[PDB]
């Protein structure tokens, strides 16, 4: 088929615009390690 | 040999905007790209921020666009799989 309904595992989580904005006027240890996870392939 | 002029704060801000535009467009793909570039200035606005109160706040919002990547890249795991 050339559509399929977003999966439920991916809709829930799914960001509002509201996050991102209002933020700035146009324990780093762990977070520095996932971003390295992260971009790997 | 290069000054550090701009803010990377909104710079990972305004791309984050743009993997949200896409993550809500259903282009996964292109969102999760858009994200670990967002997260990248987002990591070095945390890495250089003095302000604490400013730390904390890009530390809460870094881990929720982390988190949304993490998902996204298991997903394209997934598909790429099968």
């Amino acid at each position: 088929h050339m559509l399929q309904s977003t999966p439920q595992n991916l809709v829930s989580n799914a960001p509002i615009a509201e996050t991102a904005m209002g933020i700035a006027e146009p324990p780093d240890d762990d977070l520095q390690a996932r971003l390295n996870t992260l971009k790997k392939q | 040999s290069h000054m550090s002029t701009g803010d990377f704060l909104t710079k990972g801000i305004e791309l984050v905007q743009k993997a949200i535009d896409l993550d809500t467009a259903t282009q996964y793909e292109e969102a999760y790209t858009a994200y670990y570039n967002g997260l990248d200035y987002l990591m070095l606005a945390l890495k250089y921020e003095k302000n604490p109160k400013s730390k904390d706040l890009i530390r809460a919002k870094f881990t929720e666009y982390l988190n949304r990547a993490e998902q996204l890249k298991k997903h394209l795991e997934s598909e790429e799989a099968n």
